[PDB]
C-alpha cells in the first residue's frame, strides 16, 4: 500500500533474488555439484544439470517440499516455486540428424512446470484444511494477515503496528548503499537480517568481516576481502539508485521535485519479446548457457553503463527533452533478464526508454526487440495501482506489435482500426519532424511560441473532434484556420491537409499521431 | 500567382454549377473543392468586413436551426438580396473580385428556401466555413 | 473553530448596463467567423451574460483599495489589520511582507490572508474570501450568474439585436495613420438579473459586513464593470428587486415567514444612507 | 441442465464483479429482512439438499460470458502460433457459445473486448468549518450502456420463486455491496433460461467457489474473506472459478464471528461436465 | 428491522453551470470513463446533503437537546486547535485532516440527527447509513442532445488580476453547459416507525439549504444554484418485496418544488403513508 | 506600488456644438434609442491627442516639476524603426505612434501618463480619468 517509498520495493526486490539462490546453493550442496552445474539463474528461474541417481531424487524431493511449506506460511500463497526435473539421457543434448533433442526435452520439462503452475500448492496438506484461530489481523503495508501480537511497531511511526517482516526490509532498505553483498549461514545466527527457505543471509557491509560458509557477492568478480575457505559466490544484480543529500537511496517525493517541468512520477516497464521462443533455438547446453547469460548480462551490467550517461557512438540522439544530466536520478527497482521496472524523474525515464531500447537494438543484432510501457503517476499514488496500469499499457504494447512503446494515456475511436501504443522508429521520427519545430529544449518553446500555450490545447482540442467522428473531415479546415490567426501558417504542414495515401491504407490520420508528441512537449512546459 | 488564378478558376467552373444543389457529395469532394475555391480567390483581395453582415446573418439562425425555429425563410431572404447587394453596394476592382465568389453562393441559396431545415442547410453551412478558414491560411483576411 | 449558521440574506435585483457592457472570454471554439472578441455567451442559449467571478472580482478589487486607503484607522475596528503597511509585496518577492498585497497569483499581487485566525477579523477576506496552507477561510457571499431579465429575452424573440459591434481607431500624432479595429459590446441598456447571496454566519458582524458589500456596490456604479471600461463601456446601475432575509425557521419549516425588505426604487447609495438602521431594522428583531 | 439465469442490469457502478459468496451473504442478509429469522436458517437447508448458485459474471447485450475453464492449459498446444498459444490462455472469461467448446476440448476464440472497466474515481474529504481538503483515491467497476452482469441457477423452483426472486427484488434497492450509500451496487433485475450442454464425464468445472473438501485435479487458487456485521472474517482458501474437480460436493463452514446467529460461508460447487487431457 | 423504502424521483436543473473535476482545459469536469457524458456523483451529493444540514444543527447544538439526546454531549465548533478525537466539540472524526462530525459508537448515533440518517462508522459499532442517494445522469432530453450535436461542456476562462498594475494571469474551467438536466434518485429505509417522521423533513430541509448554496465547484463565482423538481414520492412497503404485487403508495408531486413539499405538500402528500408506518 | 484611493472627483456637464458635429457616411447611433451619440473613446482618445502634442512642444519647462521627461527629446519614432530612444513618440501600435511610457514608475512620473493610462510589459500603469458616453 501507501508506505515505503522505494526503500522498500527495492528491498523486495533484492529479497526475492535471496530466495532464488538459497535454493540453488542449497541444490548444488545437498548434490554434490559446484556453480558450474547452474545452466542460468535470472529473474526467479534456474535450471541445474545433475546426476540421475535414486539417491538424489529422494534428496530433490526434500529440498522442493522443504521450499514450498516455507513459501507457505512466509507469504500467504503469493509466492511459489514450482520444481521440477526430468531424467535425460546422454545422447540427448546435441543435435541427432535434423532433430533438436535438447528442445523436446525441454518440452517434456516445460510442460511439468505448466501443470504444476495449476496444481499450486498441492504439497501442503494442510493446504484446504480449516481451523478458525482466534482473532487475526492484518498489516498496513503488505496486507498479510497475523495474529494480534506479533504485529509490532514499525520503524516510520510507532502508531502503525506493521509485519515483522516488513520491519526487516526497511532495516534492509537503509542498508542498500551500504552493502557489498550477503553471506549466506545458518538460521539460528545473530546479526541475520532476512531468512530464506533454508538458510539466513548477514549483511556484508561497507567497513566490515564477512561472516558464514558462503558469501554472496554482488556485481564484482574478484574476491576482494574474502577468506580463503570461504565460497564464492557471484551474483550481479541492476543497481543504480540516485542518492539523496545522504548517504542513502531515493524517495518517491524527491525524484519527481527535482524532475523536468511538472512534477510526476515515470514508471516505465518494458520486457522483451518471444525469448522463450528464443531459447528453444538452442541445441546444446554449451549453447543455452551463453545465451541465457549474455542475455543476463545487459539487464544486469550494461544497463548502469546507459544510466551513467554512455555510449554516444551506438545510441546516436533519442527524443529527449533536456540532455542527460551527470548524477541522472534514476532507481532501478528490478531488472531481471527478460524484464526490468526502473521509476525515476519522469522526464528522463521518457529519455531513458529510447535509450535503453537503443543500445538494447545494438548489442543484440537488431534481432530481438524490447516493449516499453511507459506510464506517468503523481507522487501520491500508491505503487499497487502503479504497477497495476503499467502492466496493462504494457500488455497493450504486446499484444498488437510486440515492437511498440506506449508513451502517454491516450483516447481512441470505437473501430478497432485505431491502435494506441507506437512502434519504436515510427515515434521517433515524428520526434524528428514536431519537436525540433515547437520545442527548443530545456523546458521553453521556440521562438514567438510563447504566450500561445493556449493554443497547443486548442490543438488538441481539434484532436477531440477526430475521435468522436472520424469520418468528418471538419478537423481539416479548423487546423488550417487556427494556424492562420496566429500567424503560424508554417507549423503543421502534415496537418493541415487530407493524406489520400492515409485513407486507402486504412490507417490514422496525421492528427491522431499527433496526441502524444504534443503531450510531451506541453508536459515538459509547466502547462 | 496571378497565372494560377486564371488556369484554375477557368477549371473549377464548370464544376462549380454542374453541382449547384447544396447536397451534392457529404464525403472528400465538398471539402477538396473548397481549398480550390479560396485557390483562386487568394489572387484576389476578398475583404471579410462587407461580409460580416452575412456571416452574423448565417450565425444568428444557427442558432435557430439548433431548436430555434424551423423555419429559415425569413433568414434566407435576408442572405439572397444582401449578397446581391455587396456588388450592389461596392463596386471598382473588389467587385471583379466579388464576381466570382457570387457565382458559388447563388446556385446554393436557392436550394435553401425549400430545402430542409436541419438537413442540406448544414451541408451548406459547413461549406460556407470551409471557403473562410482557407483564405486565412494561404494570407487573406 | 466554530463555523454557525443563521440565514441567508438574499439580494435580489437587476443589473442594468447603462453604458455597452463588455467582458469577453474565449473564441474560435469550433467555428471560424466571429467578430474575434466576443463577451462570453452560454452555449444553450447563446445570449451573453455577466459571470459571477467578473463581478465578485470586480466588486472585491474595488475594496481591496478603499481598505488599503484606510488601513491606518481600522485596526481597531477589525483586529489583524496591524499585520500590514499601504503598499504592495511587488518590489521585492515575498509571500508576507510587511505592505497590504501579499499573495502572488501568477505574476500579480492578490490580497488573501494567510490563516483562518488572520482572515476571520480582516474585512477584505471576511467577506470575500480566503486561503493558505492548512487554514483556508471561505467565503460567505455567492455572487451568481447574471442572466437577462424576463422582458430582454422576449427582445431576442422579437427580432432587436443585443449585440453591437463598435469601430475604434488608433491614431499617430505626426503622419495620422488610422489603426482601427472591432469590439464587440452589450448594446446599451440591457438588462442582467444578478443575485447575491449573504450567508449570515455571525450575528456579532453581520450590520458591519453588509454595509461593505454596499461599499463595493456603490463604488462600482461609479467605477466600471469590466471591458475597455476606461472608455465607456461599463457604467453599470444596480436595480434592487428585493432584499429577503430566508432565516433558519425559514430552511425548517417551509413557512413564508422570511423578511422581506423594502426597496423598491432605491439607489444602491440609498440603503447605505441613513435608514440602513430603518431598512434592517426588522432584522434585528430576529438576530 | 436448464439454468435459471438471472439478470442484474446496473444503475451506478460497481464495487466488484460479486463473487458467489457476496451474492449468497447479500441473499441470506435480505431474507433476514423480507422473512425473518427462521427462513434463512431454512435456506441454508435448501442449498444442502439441491440448490446451487454461481458466481456473477459479465454480459454484453445477450453474448453471455462465462469463465474459461483451467482444462485447456495442460494440453493446449494438443489443441491447435505461439503467440495464439499465449493470448489464449492469458484470457480470464470465455462466451457462451466458446465455453462450450472448451468444455469439449475443441479449439475456440477468445472475447475481443471486455464489457467493464475498472476505474479509479478520486474522492475528497472536507472539514465543515474551513473547507480544507483530504484527497482518498476509490476505486469501482463501471459498466457500459446495454452491458452487465450476470449469474446462474439450477434447482427447484419452488425454492427458487420463494427464496431467491424476493430477494433480487430487495437487493435491488440496497446494493451488492461496496460503498451502497453512493449507489454503487445498485440494479434491477430480470430473470432469464439459459441453458450449457455439459458432457458426461466424471471430471467437472465449477463455476462458482469450489472451497473443496478433497484435493482438485487443476486449480487456480483464490484468497479472500468478508465482513459479517462489522467483523472481519478470516481468509479462507476458495478456489476460483474454472477448476477441475472429480465428484466434489464441496461445502459451507459455519463460523463464529461473536454474532446472535451463526454464520454460513457458501462454498458449494457448481458442476458443469469436462473433458480432461491426459493429465 | 425492514418496513419499507421511500424511493425520491425527480430532477436536478443545473440552472448555472457546474464544475467537480478530476485534477488530471485545467480542471476537466467528471465523465462517464466510455460515452463521456458528465453526472453528479452519489457520495458528492451525499456528502453535501451532509455538509449543509451539520451545520444547521450546529446552531441548534442546545435547542435540539429535548427532541433529540446526544446532542448535550456536544458543545459548537471544531476540533482542530487540539487534535483530540471526541473531545466536548462537535466535529470530532479527523479523517486525514478534514474534521468531521461523526459519532463513535450506536446508542449516541441512533439519536443525532445527523448520523441517525447519513450514517457513522466510529470504533466497535458501524451503524451503517440510512439513505442511498444514487447518481444523477442526464435526461434522456439531453442525452439526445449529446447526439444532436451540441457541446455538453464549455470551458470559462477566468482571470486573476493584479491589484496595482492591473496584469492578467487566466486559467480554464471546464464546466458542465448552463441549463442542463440530470435527473437523481433518493432511496431512503425505513428502519424505525418511531422516527420515521423527521428524516423525511431533515432531509427536506438540506435541499432547501443547497438550492440556496451551490452544488459543488466554484459555487461562490457562481458554478452552483442547483434546483430540485420532484416527480414522484413511493413508498415499495414490505408487502411489495415479498410478492411483487404492485401496491406501493404513490404520492404525486408532478409539479411540486422542494419548499412546497416540506410542509406545502408534507403532510398532504405523505398522509397515505401514515395509515401503513 | 501602492495603489490607493480617497475619492472621486466628478465633472458632469454638457458638450454643447455651435457648429454642426460629425463622427463616422452616417455618425454612429446608439441601437438601442436610435439617437447619435458622442462616444468613450473618441472623447479621451482625442484629449489624449491634444496634449501629447501640447507636450512635445514643452521640454523644457515641464522638466523641472514632472521626471522621466529627460528620458526624451522632443521627436518622432517614424523614420527610425526603434520602440524607446530619444524620440517623444515610443510606442508603434501597428502602424501608428502613440506616446505610451513603458513602466509604472515613468509613468507615475509622466505628465500624460499619470492621468491617460498607460500599457507596458509587465507593468501596465492603469489610468485615473475614465471617461464616459
Ligand atoms: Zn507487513
Ligand atoms: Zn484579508
Ligand atoms: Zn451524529
Ligand atoms: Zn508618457
Amino acid at each position: 500500500s501507501g508506505k515505503g517509498t522505494l526503500k522498500y520495493l527495492r528491498a523486495r526486490s533484492a529479497y526475492l533474488e535471496l530466495i532464488g539462490w538459497d535454493v540453488v546453493l542449497e541444490i548444488l550442496s545437498r548434490l554434490g555439484l559446484t556453480r558450474a552445474n547452474v545452466v542460468f539463474n535470472a529473474g526467479g528461474h534456474f535450471m541445474i544439470i545433475a546426476q540421475n541417481t535414486p539417491d538424489a531424487v529422494k534428496e530433490l524431493e526434500e529440498i522442493r517440499a522443504k521450499a514450498v511449506e516455507w513459501l507457505y506460511r512466509e507469504f500467504e500463497s503469493d509466492l511459489y516455486l514450482a520444481i521440477e526435473w526430468e531424467p535425460v539421457s546422454g545422447r540427448e543434448f546435441g543435435r541427432e540428424g535434423g532433430k533438436n533433442l535438447f528442445a523436446e526435452a525441454r518440452k517434456r520439462l516445460k510442460h511439468k512446470l505448466t501443470v504444476r503452475k495449476l496444481k499450486r500448492f498441492g504439497e501442503i496438506k494442510g493446504l484446504f484444511e480449516h481451523g478458525h484461530t482466534e482473532r487475526l489481523a492484518e498489516c498496513p503495508v503488505c496486507g498479510r494477515e497475523l495474529p494480534e501480537g506479533k504485529l509490532e511497531p514499525s520503524a516510520s511511526d510507532p502508531e502503525t503496528k506493521v509485519c515483522p517482516t516488513c520491519n526487516r526490509l526497511v532495516s534492509l532498505g537503509g542498508n542498500l548503499p551500504k552493502l557489498l553483498g550477503f553471506g549466506r549461514t545458518a538460521k539460528n545466527d545473530a546479526g541475520v537480517l532476512v531468512e530464506g527457505p533454508f538458510s539466513g543471509f548477514v549483511p556484508y557491509l561497507q567497513g566490515g568481516r564477512p561472516v558464514g560458509e558462503q558469501i554472496l557477492v554482488k556485481n564484482t568478480l574478484n574476491p576482494g576481502e574474502i577468506p580463503e575457505s570461504a565460497q564464492f559466490v557471484p551474483y550481479f544484480v541492476a543497481d543504480y539508485f540516485k542518492k539523496d543529500p545522504k548517504g542513502g537511496v531515493a524517495t518517491f517525493e524527491e525524484l519527481s521535485m527535482a524532475s523536468t517541468g511538472t512534477r510526476r512520477l515515470g514508471v516505465m516497464k518494458g520486457d522483451v519479446d518471444r525469448l522463450g521462443e528464443f531459447f528453444s533455438s538452442m541445441d546444446s547446453p554449451s549453447k543455452l548457457a551463453t545465451a541465457s547469460r549474455f542475455m543476463d548480462y545487459f539487464f544486469k551490467g550494461y544497463i548502469g553503463a546507459i544510466i551513467e550517461g554512455k555510449f554516444g557512438y551506438i545510441i546516436g540522439d533519442v527524443p529527449s527533452l533536456r540532455d542527460w544530466p551527470e548524477e541522472p536520478d534514476i532507481v532501478v527497482v528490478y531488472a531481471g533478464g527478460d524484464d526490468f521496472f526502473i521509476v525515476g524523474a519522469w522526464d528522463q525515464i521518457f529519455e531513458l526508454a529510447f535509450r535503453v531500447r537503443r543500445a538494447f537494438n545494438a548489442y543484440t543484432g537488431g534481432k530481438l526487440t524490447l516493449s516499453v510501457g511507459l506510464g506517468y503517476f503523481d507522487e501520491r499514488t500508491p505503487i499497487y495501482r502503479m504497477a497495476d496500469v503499467v502492466s496493462e499499457r504494457l500488455d497493450t504494447a504486446k499484444d498488437e506489435g510486440r515492437n511498440r512503446v506506449f508513451v502517454v494515456g491516450r483516447s481512441r475511436p470505437l473501430d478497432g482500426k485505431h491502435k494506441l501504443s507506437y512502434e519504436w522508429n515510427h515515434y521517433e521520427e515524428l520526434w524528428r519532424t514536431y519537436a525540433p519545430r515547437i520545442y527548443a529544449g530545456n523546458g521553453r518553446l521556440k521562438g514567438k511560441l510563447e504566450s500561445k500555450k493556449g493554443l497547443l490545447w486548442k490543438l488538441l482540442e481539434i484532436r477531440e473532434l477526430y475521435v468522436r467522428d472520424p469520418n468528418d473531415v471538419r478537423w481539416a479546415y479548423l487546423t488550417a484556420y487556427l494556424l492562420g490567426r496566429h500567424g503560424l501558417s508554417d507549423l503543421f504542414p502534415e496537418l493541415v491537409g487530407i493524406d489520400t495515401k492515409a485513407v486507402e491504407r486504412k490507417e490514422p490520420q496525421p492528427v491522431y499521431w499527433v496526441d502524444g508528441v504534443l503531450k510531451i512537449v506541453l508536459m515538459a512546459v509547466r502547462r | 500567382k496571378g497565372k494560377q488564378w486564371e488556369a484554375i478558376q477557368p477549371y473549377f467552373d464548370n464544376v462549380v454549377r454542374e453541382a449547384k444543389n447544396f447536397l451534392e457529395w457529404s464525403p472528400n469532394k465538398r471539402l477538396a473543392n473548397a481549398v480550390t475555391v479560396a485557390a483562386y480567390l487568394t489572387s484576389q483581395g476578398l475583404k471579410t468586413n462587407q461580409v460580416r453582415k452575412i456571416l452574423d446573418m448565417a450565425r444568428t439562425t444557427e442558432l435557430k436551426v439548433k431548436r430555434g425555429e424551423g423555419d429559415i425563410k425569413d433568414d434566407l431572404v435576408k442572405m439572397r438580396y444582401l449578397l446581391a447587394y455587396t456588388v450592389g453596394k461596392a463596386t471598382g476592382q473588389s467587385k471583379y473580385s466579388l464576381d466570382a465568389f457570387h457565382r458559388i453562393l447563388d446556385p446554393m441559396l436557392e436550394v435553401l428556401m425549400g430545402s430542409p431545415k436541419k438537413e442540406n442547410f448544414e451541408k451548406f453551412y459547413d461549406f460556407l466555413q470551409a471557403v473562410v478558414a482557407y483564405h486565412k491560411f494561404f494570407g487573406g483576411g | 473553530m466554530d463555523r454557525r449558521f443563521y440565514g441567508k440574506i438574499v439580494i435580489k435585483g437587476k443589473i442594468k448596463a447603462v453604458t455597452g457592457l463588455h467582458i469577453g472570454s474565449q473564441r474560435d471554439i469550433s467555428e471560424i467567423g466571429g467578430i474575434a472578441n466576443p463577451v462570453i455567451k452560454d452555449p444553450h442559449t447563446g445570449l451573453p451574460y455577466i459571470p459571477g467571478s467578473s463581478l465578485k472580482g470586480r466588486l472585491r478589487s474595488l475594496f481591496e483599495i478603499l481598505v488599503n486607503s484606510r488601513l491606518g484607522e481600522w485596526r481597531e475596528k477589525y483586529p489583524s489589520l496591524a499585520n500590514y503597511s499601504p503598499g504592495s509585496c511587488r518590489p521585492d518577492n515575498q509571500e508576507n511582507c510587511g505592505k497590504f498585497f501579499n499573495r502572488k497569483i501568477n505574476r500579480g499581487w492578490i490580497h488573501v490572508c494567510p490563516d483562518y485566525e488572520t482572515a476571520l477579523a480582516c474585512p477584505v477576506c471576511r467577506l470575500f474570501g480566503a486561503s493558505g496552507k492548512e487554514s483556508n477561510f471561505p467565503s460567505r457571499i455567492i455572487v451568481r450568474d447574471a442572466f437577462l431579465t424576463k422582458e430582454w429575452e422576449e427582445k431576442w424573440r422579437a427580432g432587436e439585436a443585443i449585440t453591437e459591434a463598435k469601430i475604434e481607431v488608433g491614431i499617430d500624432r505626426v503622419t495620422s495613420q488610422a489603426n482601427p479595429r472591432t469590439n464587440e459590446r452589450v448594446v446599451a441598456g440591457a438588462e442582467f438579473e444578478f443575485e447575491i447571496i449573504y450567508n449570515v454566519e455571525n450575528t456579532t458582524h453581520w450590520r458591519d459586513d453588509i454595509k461593505n458589500l454596499l461599499t463595493a456596490m456603490a463604488l462600482l456604479e461609479d467605477s466600471y464593470l469590466g471591458g475597455s471600461g476606461s472608455r465607456g463601456y461599463g457604467k453599470v446601475k444596480f436595480i434592487f428587486d428585493s432584499f429577503e432575509f430566508r432565516p433558519l425557521d425559514y430552511y425548517r419549516t417551509g413557512k413564508d415567514e422570511d423578511i422581506v425588505s423594502i426597496d423598491a426604487r432605491e439607489k444602491s447609495v440609498s440603503d447605505i444612507l441613513s435608514g440602513f438602521d430603518s431598512l434592517f431594522s426588522e432584522v434585528e428583531g430576529k438576530l | 441442465p436448464k439454468f435459471i439465469a438471472v439478470k442484474l442490469i446496473p444503475k451506478g457502478p460497481f464495487r466488484d464483479i460479486p463473487r458467489a459468496d457476496t451474492l449468497f451473504g447479500a441473499i441470506g442478509n435480505a431474507i433476514s429482512a423480507i422473512h425473518g429469522q427462521s427462513a434463512v436458517e431454512e435456506l441454508v437447508d435448501a442449498f444442502v439438499g439441491g440448490a446451487r448458485i454461481s458466481s456473477a459474471f459479465p454480459y454484453s447485450g445477450d453474448t453471455y460470458y462465462l469463465p474459461k475453464p483451467l482444462s485447456v492449459e495442460p494440453a493446449l498446444e494438443g489443441i491447435l502460433r505461439y503467440t495464439t498459444a499465449k493470448r489464449l490462455r492469458k484470457a480470464k472469461y470465455l462466451d457462451l457459445k466458446n465455453f462450450e467448446l472448451a468444455l469439449r476440448l475443441r479449439p475456440f476464440t477468445i472475447p475481443e473486448e471486455i464489457p467493464y472497466a475498472r476505474v479509479d474515481v478520486p474522492r475528497v474529504v472536507l472539514d465543515r468549518v474551513t473547507q480544507d481538503s483530504s484527497i482518498y483515491f476509490w476505486e469501482e467497476i463501471r459498466f457500459r450502456e446495454k452491458s452487465g452482469v450476470y449469474f446462474l441457477y439450477s434447482g427447484p423452483r419452488e425454492v427458487f420463486d420463494g427464496y431467491i426472486a424476493p430477494a433480487m427484488r430487495f437487493l435491488g434497492d440496497t446494493g451488492i455491496g461496496g460503498k451502497s450509500t453512493w449507489g454503487a451496487g445498485l440494479f434491477e433485475v430480470e430473470f432469464h433460461e439459459m441453458k450449457i450442454d455439459a458432457p458426461g464425464s466424471e471430471y467437472s468445472v465449477t463455476l462458482s467457489n469450489a472451497l473443496p473438501t478433497k484435493t482438485p485435479v487443476l486449480w487456480r487458487l483464490l484468497r479472500k474473506g468478508g465482513w459479517s456485521f462489522g467483523r472481519r472474517k478470516p481468509r479462507m482458501t476458495f478456489i476460483a472459478e474454472g477448476s477441475i474437480v472429480k465428484n466434489d460436493p464441496g461445502g459451507m463452514e459455519r463460523l463464529e464471528l461473536g454474532l446472535s446467529h451463526e454464520v454460513y460461508v457458501y462454498g458449494l460447487t457448481f458442476p458443469l461436465g469436462v473433458e480432461l487431457p491426459e493429465g
